[PDB]
């Protein structure tokens, strides 16, 4: 919905730093 | 047996947060000289040291200059704040005799008893540092003739991994106790504070880890345990946004045991933006509770909070749950409301007005206060209930004369 | 207090006494305590 | 009965007991008052400089009830 | 004297306005109270536990120092 998937775009691009 | 689940998306949406971080020792920071606080410096510091400590033992003279030069500082400072510490200790051998130093007893408030009746039990000697900070914890209603207060909370806070004070893992920890023959209070929360990276090595990028649990005996005979992991960059949008994701566990352990019970997951988002002249900061939450017996239970939850440039009085904030139960298609609860906030002053006083729309029963709550610390001008509203009492007193005084 | 660990003697004297002819009665209530911090 | 025996063991219990310790404890503070206001006339005697000013008795009950250091 | 006279009386007809009691309905029909303001707290005994908010937090500044 909006707090799942958008709930881990975020995680998803902190992954993509560290 | 577990909260509601309204408890855990009003925990899980409060704001835009911000970690702990590193505390830095002020005598070997900036070398001998005064300095002044900025957190980019102390940060900077804090990596730098360890960086120019790895190169100094790799080889390379110009980062083991730097790091004797710190060594150098860091001695010297630390045989100054002894000193400091016997002087201290000279003097008060001085001022006092073998005699000790007394707090001041707590203030309870008025009462209907003497008031130095039972003051002589919280004035004792200090003991000064030790490392852990303790409170008393006081019930509402306390025993008749006796002090109300029950239980002790205990703080720590520490930063273990450190090499000459350059900090590592930032830490605390908080125990509430209350202990007695009838019952059993145990509550505790502690968090540590984990740094990757900070300017300019990196972006800001510091992870958080919190744990709590719960227990109550003889009420409960089930123990609370929680568990947040969230993590915060300044970035992902633009220069210096500070965005956040976070994920929520918790768990009602039957018995004690954390491995039955019902459970809670939920995850988080928070983000600040600027657009035109407005400025906003927002965060969102769900949260997907286990019920006791009837399973899956959802429930969405956000807040948002308008900054303005013009009129950069007004304070406007918005709030939003939506609840989805059983028989999902059919049973959408929402609810959203509205607060704005405004501040004057006039006739000598500080006004402050507060507006509130529930939105569901739609109610306008309206609250004004004002302060006058000049004179009592203020009072000429005072006529205003002083008429319907007498309207209230002379129809008494009636119907009792009938 | 010398060095923690104090030293000496507290005495505390308490009396209530009722004054009305009004719903409560006429009472003398009195309590006395004595403790002593001996080496 | 015998209440009234009681306040008389009460009024007499305080009137013998109570206010001559209290005052010989108050009588102890004015003195130990006294030797510092001595001691300061003395080292302000030591050199060659005036007397300290003490204030009068009204301040000194007053700052008794509103002082900031001890 | 002519103050708390004047004001009395404008209160008078102030206060003597139409109804009067429709509006203490009103206000009593809610029973639910207004909303009242949100603290992190515990889930059993309700006590306060302490919030990482940037507004606040973004003002502290802490040392460290050697042990006695
Ligand atoms: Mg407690």
């Amino acid at each position: 919905k909006f707090i799942f998937w958008a709930a881990m775009v975020y995680a998803t691009l902190y992954g993509n730093y560290e | 047996r577990l909260p509601p689940m309204t408890f855990f998306v009003e925990q899980m949406s409060e704001g835009v947060l911000k970690p702990e971080g590193w505390a830095t020792m002020e005598t070997v920071a900036g070398l001998g000289e005064e300095v002044t606080e900025d957190e980019g410096a102390e940060s900077f510091n804090h990596v730098y040291y360890r960086q120019m400590y790895e190169l100094a033992v790799a080889g390379d003279p110009w980062a083991q200059r730097e790091y004797a030069a710190m060594l150098r500082a860091y001695d010297k400072g630390c045989e100054s704040y002894r000193a400091s510490y016997e002087e201290a200790d000279v003097d008060a051998n001085v001022e006092y005799g073998v005699e000790s130093y007394v707090v001041d007893p707590i203030d309870f408030g008025p009462s209907f008893d003497p008031e130095d009746m039972y003051s002589h039990r919280h004035a004792y000697a200090e003991a000064a540092d030790a490392g852990v900070t303790v409170i008393p914890s006081q019930d509402y209603y306390g025993p008749e003739h006796d002090d109300p207060l029950n239980g002790i909370v205990f703080q720590y806070e520490a930063q273990p991994f450190s090499r000459h004070g350059w900090g590592g893992v930032p830490f605390d920890l908080t125990v509430c106790c209350e202990k007695d023959k009838t019952s059993l209070c145990l509550q505790g929360e502690t968090h540590v504070s984990l740094v990757h990276s900070v300017p300019p090595f990196g972006p800001r990028h510091i992870t958080q880890v919190t744990g709590s649990w719960e227990v109550l005996r003889p009420n409960i005979k089930d123990v609370m345990y929680q568990l947040e992991v969230d993590t915060f960059k300044d970035g992902l949008l633009g220069k210096s946004d500070h965005a956040g994701c976070g994920l929520m566990l918790a768990r009602l352990g039957e018995g004690g045991d954390p491995r039955k019970g019902p459970t809670a997951v939920g995850v988080r988002l928070q983000d600040t933006l600027r657009v035109g002249p407005f400025k906003l900061e927002a965060c969102a939450s769900k949260v997907a509770v286990q019920g006791p017996t009837g399973g899956k239970e959802e429930g969405w939850g956000a807040r948002a909070f308008v900054g303005y440039d013009w009129l950069p009085g007004l304070g406007m904030a918005f709030d939003f749950i939506q609840e989805r139960t059983p028989e999902e298609g059919g049973k959408r609860l929402r609810g959203y409301g509205a607060n704005f906030t405004y501040d004057w002053e006039a006739l000598g006083a500080a006004f402050g007005m507060e507006v509130d729309y529930v939105a569901a029963s739609e109610s306008v709550f309206v609250s004004v206060n004002a302060f006058s610390g000049n004179d009592y001008r203020l009072g000429w509203l005072l006529l205003l209930p002083a008429v319907n009492y007498f309207k209230e007193t002379v129809s008494s005084l009636w119907a009792r004369l009938r | 207090f010398i060095n923690g660990n104090q030293l000496g003697e507290r005495m505390l004297f308490q009396v209530d006494q009722g004054l009305n002819p009004l719903s409560g009665g006429i009472y003398n209530r009195a309590t006395a305590s004595y403790t002593k911090f001996l080496e | 009965w015998l209440l009234p025996v009681a306040i008389a063991a009460e009024v007499l219990f305080y009137r013998r007991f109570l206010h001559p310790r209290l005052d010989d404890n108050q009588r102890r503070v004015e003195r130990e008052e006294e030797r510092v206001w001595a001691l300061r006339g003395q080292q302000r005697r030591a050199l060659g400089l005036h007397r300290p000013h003490r204030p009068d008795k009204d301040a000194a009950w007053r700052l008794e009830q509103m002082y900031d250091d001890d | 004297a002519v103050k708390v006279a004047l004001g009395v009386a404008f209160a008078f007809w102030w206060t003597s306005g139409p109804g009067a009691d429709e509006e203490m309905d009103a206000k009593a029909q809610q029973e639910p109270d207004r909303r009242s303001q949100y603290t992190r707290h515990y889930a059993f005994k309700g006590r306060g536990r302490k919030e990482f908010l940037r507004s606040d937090m973004k003002n502290d500044a802490n040392e460290l120092v050697p042990t006695r």
